[PDB]
Parts: C-alpha cells; sequence; structure tokens
C-alpha cells in the first residue's frame, strides 16, 4: 500500500558527494516526516536526520552536521539526502525511513516502512580488471577424491565478477567463494571445481571470468 | 558509536528460547518507549517490536518485549531458523535530541549437526609469480556452525602479515564456506620449506601445507 522506493546506488571517490532518493507512495507525503537511516557493512543503524516535507524544515544528526543536505520534492513526493566530502567510512546503505504524522504533537517514533535502501560504496580505487590465475589441482587436498582445480581472480574493482566453467557447461561440483577487499582497496576470490581425477588430462577445465565494470573477460583454461 | 549496547551475537537450538537485552540510560529508555527491529540478511530492518511490547500485524507471538528503568528486553521462545537475523533496539534520547539505536545482535540459530570444515590450500601460480606476485590460497568449506579462525605457518613460525580473510558465508547446502588469502613475495614463497594453513573450529584444528 505504502511504498518507499529508493535510488541512487553507486561507487563513489573520497572528496565526492552522493545525493540518494527516496521515493513515496501510498500516502500524502506532506502528512509524515521522512528520516535517513544508514548502515555501513556488516555494522549497525545510524540515523542521520529527518525531514518535514512539507515545509522543507530538517533537523540532522550531530556526526553528519557539517556535511549534510535533506531536500524534497513535493510534487514528485521525493525526498534527497545528499551527503558530501565523502570518505571511505561513508560506505554504507541509506535507507528512508517514514516517521510519524507531521501534526500531530505526540507522533509514534517507531519506524514501521522503509525504503529498500542503496549501497554507496566509497573508495579512492579505480576500476580495475582483474588478473586471473589457474589453481592447479593439488591431488592430495581432497580426502576421498576426485580432485579440486580452479581459478583465482585477482585484483579487481569494483564487485562483482562473475565466473563459469566451460562456458557454463560445467556447473556440478562448482564452487565459487566470496570476494576479499585486500588493502590495495581491491578484490580477489576464487572458483574451485571438485572433479574426477581420471579426468584431469581428458579435456578440460576452462573458467570464465567477466567483470563488467572494467569491460573484461577472460578465459583462462587451467592445466593439471 | 552506539548509544544503546546490545550483546553482539546470540545463539540457540531449534525450539529454545533466547534473550536479547538492550541497554541505554536516564536520557533515552528512561524517558522513552523502546522499538525493535529484525533485519534479516539483504533486506531493510523489519518493526518487530513496537512501544516496549506490541507487535505489528504478521509477527509471531513468539517474540515479546519489555521495558525496565533503563533496559529493555526482546524475549524469542520456540526458536526456529527463520529467526535468523540481526536484531536492533531502538528509542530516542533527549539529552542528544536524536534517534538512537542499539549496535545489534547477531543471532544465529543451530539448524543443522556441527560439521569440521574441509580445507584446500593452493600455491600460487607460476603466472602469478611471473608477474612477481604469490598468492596463497586457502579454501574453507562446509563447516558449522559458520565460525573459524585461520592461522597462517611460514615454515613453523606464524605470519600475520599479508593475511586477508573473508566472513563466513552461507552456502547452498546450509553449511558455511571462507577463503583465507595469503600475500608472498616470490623470495618469500621460494624460502621457505613449505606454508600452512591452520582453519581452527569449535576448538579442533584442521591444517594443509603445501610447498614450491
Amino acid at each position: 500500500e505504502v511504498q518507499l522506493v529508493q535510488s541512487g546506488a553507486e561507487v563513489k571517490k573520497p572528496g565526492s558527494s552522493v545525493k540518494v532518493s527516496c521515493k513515496a507512495s501510498g500516502y500524502t507525503f506532506t502528512d509524515y516526516y521522512m528520516h535517513w537511516v544508514r548502515q555501513a557493512p556488516g555494522q549497525g543503524l545510524e540515523w542521520m536526520g529527518q525531514i518535514n516535507p512539507k515545509t522543507g524544515g530538517t533537523n540532522y544528526a550531530q556526526k553528519f552536521q557539517g556535511r549534510v543536505t535533506m531536500t524534497r520534492d513535493t510534487s514528485t513526493s521525493t525526498a534527497y539526502m545528499e551527503l558530501s566530502s565523502l570518505r571511505s567510512e561513508d560506505t554504507a546503505i541509506y535507507y528512508c525511513a517514514r516517521g510519524g504524522q507531521r501534526l500531530l504533537l505526540l507522533r509514534n517514533y517507531y519506524f514501521y516502512y522503509w525504503g529498500q535502501g542503496v549501497l554507496v560504496t566509497v573508495s579512492s580505487a579505480s576500476t580495475k580488471g582483474p588478473s586471473v590465475f589457474p589453481l592447479a589441482p593439488s591431488s592430495k587436498s581432497t580426502s576421498g577424491g576426485t580432485a579440486a582445480l580452479g581459478c583465482l581472480v585477482k585484483d579487481y574493482f569494483p564487485e562483482p565478477v562473475t565466473v563459469s566453467w566451460n562456458s557454463g557447461a560445467l556447473t556440478s561440483g562448482v564452487h565459487t567463494f566470496p570476494a576479499v577487499l585486500q588493502s590495495s582497496g581491491l578484490y580477489s576470490l576464487s572458483s574451485v571445481v571438485t572433479v574426477p581425477s581420471s579426468s584431469l588430462g581428458t579435456q578440460t577445465y576452462i573458467c570464465n571470468v567477466n567483470h563488467k565494470p572494467s569491460n573484461t573477460k577472460v578465459d583462462k583454461r587451467v592445466e593439471p | 558509536q552506539s548509544v544503546l549496547t546490545q550483546p553482539p551475537s546470540v545463539s540457540g537450538a531449534p525450539g529454545q528460547k533466547v534473550t536479547i537485552s538492550c541497554t541505554g540510560s536516564s536520557s533515552n529508555i528512561g524517558g522513552y518507549d523502546v522499538h525493535w527491529y529484525q533485519q534479516l540478511p539483504g533486506m531493510a530492518p523489519k518493526l518487530l517490536i513496537y512501544d516496549n511490547n506490541e507487535r505489528p500485524s504478521g509477527i509471531s507471538d513468539r517474540f515479546s518485549g519489555s521495558k525496565s528503568a533503563t533496559s529493555a528486553s526482546l524475549a524469542i521462545t520456540g526458536l526456529q531458523t527463520e529467526d535468523e537475523a540481526d536484531y536492533y533496539c531502538q528509542s530516542y534520547d533527549s539529552s542528544l535530541n536524536a534517534w538512537v539505536f542499539g549496535g545489534g545482535t547477531r543471532l544465529t540459530v543451530l539448524g543443522q549437526p556441527k560439521a569440521a570444515p574441509s580445507v584446500t590450500l593452493f600455491p600460487p601460480s607460476s603466472e602469478e609469480l611471473q608477474a612477481n606476485k604469490a598468492t596463497l590460497v586457502c579454501l574453507i568449506s562446509d563447516f558449522y556452525p559458520g565460525a573459524v579462525t585461520v592461522a597462517w605457518k611460514a615454515d613453523s613460525s606464524p605470519v600475520k602479515a599479508g593475511v586477508e580473510t573473508t566472513t563466513p558465508s552461507k552456502q547452498s547446502n546450509n553449511k558455511y564456506a571462507a577463503s583465507s588469502y595469503l600475500s608472498l613475495t616470490p623470495e618469500q614463497w621460494k624460502s621457505h620449506r613449505s606454508y600452512s594453513c591452520q582453519v581452527t573450529h569449535e576448538g579442533s584444528t584442521v591444517e594443509k601445507t603445501v610447498a614450491p
């Protein structure tokens, strides 16, 4: 019935500014305060402030006083949160959430309706395609076996990358791991494929790695 | 960093009770109601309890809230795997003139058999070595519950430098996976007899080692 629809997902450099939008539908926009709540990844919830949609009046959380501007476009029923002088610790999911009714003297102060949230990633890193390296079959680390081989997708930015094997033909025994973020500001991941030892030399194994943000495709054949 | 205080994590067997504490002061909980949110992975927070002890429509009675002086508490009975989420308390602070949140409590529901991890350790490839880099890759999988720590040794000596380890992530089979990377110079790679990746799980260790 009421819906809060958000936009503005991106990857920013430190020093820049980002403007996130929250379009409200299903109620009279001007009847309720709108709040902004951020959540750095893996971390807690952080109230940023609120805006009165009728007047445009705002109240900002202490922490963000020098850097945040909340606005509203009543005609599009849209609330905006602009954060400036971004640094890496501003990497977060930014939510809008409806507050209590504007005119009520004692209004509710929980948040029932939330926007879906918008990821802002702040990094000094520049777009970088991965280097792909084969993880040659270690036969004596798959007890039972079979045997696991794979591909290391090293030093790319930003997320995401996708990997398949044999152009997607091989899907069984496939495990592609979540990426890690390094001190370089670059990501890395591995994809591995558990496979019958006697089939090592009979084909075989090609990892296809797609990194859209850099328009890089790598097809790495993994020899035993 | 966070004005209200919650325990970082709680856990329970399916069917059991868990309690999550939220502690504040006279300036917040002492003067205002406490609300609770359940955040499932990838979702916005979802109002779970409001005005200390009320449930929104749809929320099970297995969830109950209470408030007392300057703290509040969320009780969950008949714990279900579906309850696995992050829980936040929220109130308002009159001294700060601001909405305030707890730091969050991660609830794990132990809905699978305990399982030690499988550990696969890969040496640097010749290609990476030719790029004058070296990465050992330690892949950890099929462990439960999803908490491991990883120790790297160069021969017998621990290495802390150059180690980067992911947080555990839930596989499709409901067990967990994690990876750890050890960055080396190719000189470092060549100049030891071996490197080991030790994965500790529930006070038990599984180790793999490789050599140039």
